């Protein structure tokens, strides 16, 4: 009476990708009834078809998640951190320095958006019409 | 529900998987198949306390890959709260990422154009650099070692010289990593997005 | 090899003001960032495997044509033309000599472009020129 | 209009017939056949029975219009085209159309049959200066000359695997050339040139080939460099107007070719296209643009005008460049 | 049907819109059995083919069909066969067996 009928990977992955919401599914249930999950999830994780939450005291799977993106890994540790070094400019300045390198921007500069008589003799019959000024 | 807004959810799943870590394709995966989520509804989704969504959603916001929207609201039985919510705003993570991405491709050129000139020098000191033009006019009167002037110590040459094909090769793969962003630059470039 | 130097990848889509010059020592395209920081200094190898011939920075040209064969045959030609020059009235109006002189300087143009006999054909260009 | 073959006359465009009847009827197949019973390649009948009747005889002394010619060849199992085509000298009235009196391509054959003195009649004439002004006229697109390009790759590679296997072919071909004989001489009434001669036929050069183009391969080179240099041309920003003395001078400098040797380019072709006596000719009709272009331009210099374009439809996202060879004299046709 | 241009796709009907591609498989069966031998005297494929080789200048676009910006068919000649396959198919109908 597993709360997952899930014994194959490939039942997980139909599983995962049927999930309407991102919600995750503890691994924690879907173990049970299940003598061994865990190879299964990490192979999986090699394979990167399933995004896998890790706990922090020891690597243990816990929620998973489908994969709808490419490889999990697929640049190498000296980009990633060359990629952290570049610092963004200015918010309202990125666009300027794009047009001035060359490159098309698909943003602009907030600072450019626009934000945006007489006494009336006739009486008895002073309310009944209506005013039709034009036509 | 035009085929350009997969082609820039494809752009950001794959900058969030290439260049972020695990924590940060959950995060940004939610918000892109959920338009705007709440701060507390996020925590619930990923099972992710407030310190570990911290640094995920900080260092997002950082790149503007996301952008972040406050409100009060007025529940019917409680009381008023200023609620956060997260959404993807294209054409300013669009303009991010292709800003990052050159900048990265030319840091790269421009030290694999350095590492081309010579040498220079350091004192094993002190630690200081001196460059080849720097050195010349501190050598010896007998025209032997350049002295260092904190030190009055002979130079040591400096190193990198071999490295010439070793940029070039880092240049080549990231290249060849990249791709992927430059032909989604380019589409995205061909069409036009309407801000979000 | 279709929009970016093949030494430093540098793509057109990234860098626009990008450009690319041609040697006519191997016809290796290779563009002018790559070629102040290598040939500047001074005459080094070409940076292709498989490729060690000696080339000279200033050498480098813009090309043309753009078939790469098309343009080593033109420059070849040019060389070739400099040396050999004649008209029909050079021959005193004899077209049958006229046409066989041109013939056999085609016949010098392809066997330069295809390097059957570069050694003898060479000689026999120095030859004329200096006669 | 005339072909009643089941297959040819099926086709959706006149040249593709003239292309398969070519083939059936070049007389190269019939050598061929009679060479080696063995030989698959096809013939066509109603040309075939055309030979066992004299000329004289072809049809009933009378007037024959298409209608009344057709049912009569369709009984008699003969070809109306060639019927009609070879009874030009006996015809005492013959009707056609102002293409074919005008226009060199197909009006230097016919108007050898016809008599000089012939009273001729131009009827509905009031249109006529267009037909003149349309038949010395070119337009040269992106895609011609990539095709070109194309064409002339694979004409190189068809001329090594002849030469490979045998270059005696090529051979006899150059002595005849060196000799002085031109496409006239060398090919036989039955066969037609590849590329009809685009000029008139009295401003064709009568003097021998200039050399250059004497060698299957130093064609070859003169047709690629050319072809290249035509699509240098069409990435100008603005259109530019010329004269056809200015193209051959900015022509020569760049690429050295002459005006002589373009003039003979369209007969060059023909005699190296029925030297390698090519089965499929399907790629090889993007290079007959470029010779008509090459002996258009190198003969006439008065009245003609290089016209080159970026924006052939205004409306266009992306510019496709045209170069149009525009006659402005309807006189000289 | 009635030969209304087609604008950018509106609200329309989702079942009847699904018969839309066998409507235009019927047309082209139509155009097909309409499609048959012209009088010599009166044909006009011949008067364009009587000159195979001529390859004069290209015509104005004022000569030819109206395109769009991405050089896609504007529209406008699709409803004109329209209207002349109906007038074909009324006289067509006309030479009944009976
Ligand atoms: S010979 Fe006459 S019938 Fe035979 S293919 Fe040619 S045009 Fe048609
Ligand atoms: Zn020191
Ligand atoms: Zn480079
Ligand atoms: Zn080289």
């Amino acid at each position: 009476l597993s709360t997952y009928d899930v014994h194959s990977p490939s039942e997980l992955l139909k599983l995962l990708r049927s999930q309407v919401t991102f919600k995750g599914i503890s691994c924690k249930d879907l173990k049970d009834g299940w003598p061994q999950c865990d190879e299964t999830i990490n192979q999986l994780e090699e394979d990167s078809k399933i995004l896998v939450l890790r706990t922090k005291k020891d690597k243990t799977p816990r929620y998973v998640w489908y994969n709808s993106g490419g490889n999990l890994k697929c640049i190498d540790e000296e980009f990633v951190k060359m990629w952290e070094n570049v610092q963004l400019p200015q918010f309202a300045e990125l666009p300027r320095k794009l047009q001035d390198l060359g490159l098309k921007p698909a943003s602009v500069d907030p600072a450019t958006i626009k934000r945006q008589k007489g006494k009336i003799t006739n009486t008895h019959m002073t309310g009944i019409l209506k005013d039709y000024s034009h036509r | 529900d035009r085929p350009i807004d997969d082609i820039v959810k494809n752009l950001l799943k794959f900058v969030v998987r290439g260049f972020y870590g695990g924590s940060f394709v959950l995060v940004l995966d939610a918000i892109l198949f959920h338009s705007v989520l709440a701060e507390d509804d996020l925590k619930q989704l990923l099972s992710i306390n407030k310190t570990e969504l911290g640094p995920l959603i900080a260092r997002l916001r950082s790149d503007r890959l996301i952008s972040i929207h406050k409100q009060r609201e007025y529940p019917p039985n409680s009381k008023s709260v200023e609620r956060v919510y997260y959404y993807v705003k294209y054409p300013h993570a669009i303009d991010a990422i292709k800003w990052k991405v050159h900048q990265v491709v030319q840091r790269l050129k421009d030290d694999l154009d350095k590492n081309s000139e010579p040498n220079g020098y350091m004192c094993p000191i002190c630690l200081t650099k001196y460059t080849q033009l720097e050195a010349v006019q501190l050598l010896n009167f007998d025209r032997t070692e350049f002295l260092c002037s904190l030190c009055d110590e002979p130079l040591v040459e400096d190193d990198s010289g071999k490295k010439n094909k070793e940029k070039q090769d880092k240049l080549n793969r990231l290249m060849d990593q990249i791709q992927p962003i430059i032909d989604s630059l380019k589409k995205i470039d061909d069409s036009r997005i309407e801000e979000n | 090899n279709k929009d970016m130097c093949p030494i430093c990848k540098t793509d057109r889509y990234l860098s626009p003001d990008v450009k690319f010059l041609v040697n006519p020592e191997c016809y290796h395209r290779i563009c002018e960032s790559c070629v102040d920081r290598i040939f500047s200094l001074g005459p080094a190898q070409c940076p292709y495997k498989g490729c060690d011939k000696i080339l000279r920075k200033n050498k480098f040209k813009t090309q043309i044509f753009d078939d790469v064969e098309v343009e080593k045959e033109v420059d070849i030609r040019k060389r070739v033309f400099n040396v050999f020059n004649k008209t029909i009235d050079d021959f005193n109006g004899d077209l049958v000599e006229y046409n066989k002189y041109l013939e056999e300087v085609e016949d010098i143009i392809y066997k330069l472009d295809h390097g059957i006999d570069v050694a003898k054909t060479e000689e026999k260009l120095r030859t004329y020129e200096e006669l | 209009n005339l072909c009643l073959h089941p297959e040819v006359s099926k086709e959706r465009k006149g040249t593709v017939v003239d292309e398969k009847c070519r083939r059936m009827t070049n007389g190269q197949a019939k050598r061929k056949l009679e060479e080696d019973p063995e030989a698959n390649v096809e013939l066509c009948e109603y040309h075939e029975n055309l030979y066992n009747i004299e000329v004289e005889d072809y049809l009933p002394k009378g007037v024959f219009s298409f209608e009344k010619l057709l049912k009569y060849c369709e009984e008699k199992t003969l070809c109306p085209y060639f019927i009609v085509r070879r009874m030009i000298s006996l015809c005492n009235i013959i009707i056609y159309s102002y293409h074919y009196l005008l226009d060199p391509k197909i009006a230097e054959r016919v108007s050898n049959e016809v008599s000089k003195d012939s009273i001729v009649i131009f009827d509905e004439a009031h249109n006529i200066d267009n037909v003149c002004i349309e038949s010395l006229s070119l337009d040269l697109t992106t895609d011609a000359l990539r095709r070109a390009t194309r064409g002339a790759n694979a004409l190189d590679e068809r001329i090594s695997e002849v030469r490979k296997v045998d270059s005696q072919k090529l051979q006899d071909e150059y002595e005849k050339l060196v000799q002085g004989l031109h496409s006239a001489d060398i090919l036989t009434d039955q066969e037609e040139p590849f590329v009809e001669t685009p000029v008139l036929p009295q401003d064709l050069l009568t003097e021998a080939i200039p050399g250059n183009i004497r060698r299957a391969e130093h064609f070859v080179s003169f047709l690629k460099r050319l072809i290249e240099y035509l699509k240098t041309r069409m990435k100008v920003l603005h259109v530019i107007s010329e004269t056809p003395k200015s193209f051959l001078q900015h022509l020569k400098q760049l690429t050295f070719i002459e005006r002589k040797p373009l003039r003979f380019c369209s007969e060059r072709l023909s005699l190296l296209v029925r030297t390698l006596e090519v089965t499929e000719v399907e790629d090889f009709t993007a290079l007959k643009d470029i010779a008509t272009f090459a002996t258009l331009i190198s003969t006439y210099e008065e009245g003609f005008l290089l016209i080159i374009e970026p924006y052939e439809i205004e409306n266009a996202a992306v510019p496709n460049p045209i170069m149009r060879f525009t006659c402005l004299d309807a006189s000289i046709a | 049907l009635r030969g209304e241009k087609i604008m950018q796709n509106d609200r329309g009907d989702v079942i009847i819109d699904r018969y839309l591609t066998l409507d235009q498989e019927f047309d082209r069966k139509d155009d097909d059995m309409l499609l048959h031998p012209v009088k010599k005297i009166i044909d006009l494929d011949g008067n364009i083919q009587d000159d195979p080789v001529v390859r004069g200048n290209r015509p104005d676009f004022t000569m030819q069909p109206g395109v769009d910006i991405n050089g896609n068919s504007d529209g406008t000649v699709d409803i004109l066969k329209g209207m002349n396959r109906l007038s074909e198919k009324m006289i067509m109908a006309l030479k009944n067996e009976y």
